[PDB]
């Protein structure tokens, strides 16, 4: 099966480079959607960005375009988050999402996730 | 961007009533959209794909209906398992959105 | 599901037909071909996987997704063809010989239909022409297109939709343009009259400076739909590839009938061999020396004849349809 891991520093100073590890265990990178969604406390869910394996596109939302950039590594299994000059509204758990379908917005699989705090 | 309006916001319910939440998009989405169960401490669990169809492994209690605009869930015979917050997400505009959250809780 | 630009529309003309057929193989043993068009087969609005209604590209300026079934559908290239498979841009069809192929919808009194020029001929298995298997003759290992719908004979590679603009977005009025959409529904525009301008309003707004309606542009932001690699529309501004959907159907190995000939009726002859031959549709007989030079001969005999080949003290072999292959030894009974 398809397991997913958050690793990623808990507490980040604002105004940095943020960023957060998800490592993939029990199947290839390369065949897959890979996905990062966050969840702000006391809010929603908001989509983040997503990559493919072995082509390297990455879709991203328009409002964060211009902070959100993702890289893989497929020697490592892994597929990183890097989020450029944080802000305190930044602040939310960030899940890595995975699915059974090779291509779905929907992901059957899910990390436990990892807090991210952003304050001085 | 298509943006939503989750109803209703909370309700609280015992053991073996049905409550029905309602899922309205500003657009026209057919009836790709797909539900989750947020569980406190724990990553949130798709119950319903496709606004009529069951994933594997979610009981059969839980229904959901609607084309179009309007959406519905109608989940019946309520146990103590599935006391959550509720989540409609659509997948035709990139990227995608989410509800405020619908929460239940025990009467 | 995108619309192309089909070469062969209803009447004479190039047209624009969602139904557009790119490319068309021929690779089969036994005559079937697949199609590729830009309509999806066998999914609703939604795309989903029911097997009776499929959708295509609408004929309006608001460019949604409708619906229609498979008993206005029709294949044909001299004659109408048997439908057998189908999966969102391929299908799968037995038919007979012609110069092209032609799909077409019948939605009512509005038959709009597609034709690619492709030559189709029928094609045989082994070494005698046939038209129809019989029932009897030798089992020969075939190659054709698996009816199975589930199966991967490959990929292809889909992208983002790039601008695809209207003249009903824009709207003059007295000298000057407008911008209407349809409600509910973000449009982009891109307009230049003087500064390069940008911007996204989802709602009816003067724009200044412009006396001409060809000189702003507007289009949806549309993100929904997947589109394939087609040389008939305007890329997005990056060209990655983003995902891959199977090419179904894929040519598997199968056992095929193909017929036998008539069993040759020989006679002898000092240092030669001569066989009457009788085939009523055209086969291969092909002799072969076993000695130091082959002397190999190929041909294909339509009818009733008689040949004469020599044969020497190495001997020969000949090979006359689909038989074992028999070879033959002279002697030295000179007379
Ligand atoms: C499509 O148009 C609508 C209407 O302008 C935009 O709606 C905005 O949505 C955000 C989030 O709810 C609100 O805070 C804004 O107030 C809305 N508009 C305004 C001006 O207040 C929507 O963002 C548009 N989508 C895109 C991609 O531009
Ligand atoms: C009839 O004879 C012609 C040659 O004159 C030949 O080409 C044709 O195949 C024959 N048809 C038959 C088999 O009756
Ligand atoms: C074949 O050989 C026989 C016997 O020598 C002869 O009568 C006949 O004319 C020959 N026919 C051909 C095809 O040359």
């Amino acid at each position: 099966q398809v397991q997913l891991q958050e690793s990623g520093p808990g507490l980040v100073k604002p105004s940095e480079t943020l960023s957060l590890t998800c490592a993939v265990s029990g199947d290839s990178i390369s065949n897959n959607y890979w996905t990062w969604i966050r969840h702000f406390p006391g809010k929603g869910l908001e989509w983040i960005g997503r990559i493919y394996g072995d082509a390297g596109s990455t879709d991203y939302n328009p409002s964060l375009k211009s902070r959100v950039t993702i890289s893989m590594d497929l020697s490592k299994n892994q597929f990183s988050l890097d989020l450029t000059s944080v802000t305190v509204a930044d602040t939310a758990l960030y899940y890595c999402a995975s699915r059974t379908t090779v291509a779905d917005n929907w992901f059957d699989v899910w990390g436990p996730g990892v807090l991210v705090t952003v304050s001085s | 961007d298509i943006q939503m309006t989750q109803s209703p916001s909370s309700l609280s319910a015992s053991v073996g009533d049905t409550v029905t939440i309602t899922c309205r998009a500003t657009q026209s989405i057919s009836s790709l959209l797909a539900w989750y169960q947020y569980k406190p401490g724990k990553a949130p669990k798709l119950l319903i794909y496709q606004a009529s169809s069951l994933h594997i492994g979610v009981p059969s209690r839980f229904s959901g209906s609607g084309s179009g605009t309007d959406f519905t869930l109608t989940i019946s015979s309520l146990q103590s398992e599935d006391f959550a917050t509720y989540y409609c997400q659509q997948h035709d505009s990139r990227p995608w959105t989410f509800g405020q959250g619908t929460k239940v809780d025990i009467k | 599901p995108y619309l192309g630009f089909c070469p062969y529309c209803r009447h004479s003309a190039p047209c624009f037909s969602p139904i557009k057929i790119e490319n068309v193989w021929d690779e089969s043993d036994d005559g079937s071909i697949r199609i590729q068009v830009s309509a999806q087969f066998g999914y609703n609005q939604a795309g989903t996987a029911d097997v009776t209604k499929f959708r295509y590209m609408s004929f309006d300026h608001d460019h949604d997704i409708k619906e229609d079934s498979m008993d206005k559908i029709a294949i044909s290239t001299s004659g109408p063809c048997r439908r057998l498979g189908h999966k969102g841009y391929f299908l799968l069809a037995q038919c007979p010989p012609g110069d092209s192929v032609t799909v077409s919808i019948t939605s009512g009194a509005s038959e709009n239909s597609c034709t690619v020029e492709k030559k189709i001929r029928r094609k045989f298995v082994g070494r005698e022409e046939y038209l129809f298997p019989p029932v009897h003759g030798k089992l020969v290992k075939c190659h054709v297109y698996d009816h199975l719908k589930e199966t991967s004979a490959g990929y292809i590679t889909m992208h983002r939709p790039g601008p695809h603009a209207y003249k009903s977005y824009l709207e003059e009025a007295s000298g000057e343009v407008y911008i209407k959409p349809p409600s509910g529904k973000n449009v982009t525009y891109e307009c230049k009259c003087g500064d390069y301008s940008t911007g996204i309003v989802s709602t009816r707004t003067k724009m200044n400076g412009c006396t001409k309606a060809k000189q702003c542009i507007a289009y949806k932001s549309d993100q929904t739909k997947w589109v394939f690699n087609s040389p008939d529309l305007i890329r997005h501004t990056d060209h990655s590839v983003q995902g891959k959907l199977h090419i179904p159907f894929r040519l598997t190995p199968t056992v095929c009938p193909v017929p036998l000939a008539h069993t040759p009726t020989v006679t002898k002859w000092f240092k030669g061999i001569t066989l009457h031959l009788t085939a009523t549709r055209p086969t291969l007989l092909t002799t072969r020396k076993l000695g130091l030079r082959a002397d190999a001969t190929a041909e294909w005999i339509t009818g009733t004849t008689s040949r004469n080949f020599s044969v020497g003290r190495e001997g020969l072999e000949y090979v006359w349809g689909n038989h074992e292959p028999v070879r033959v030894w002279a002697q030295e009974s000179a007379p």
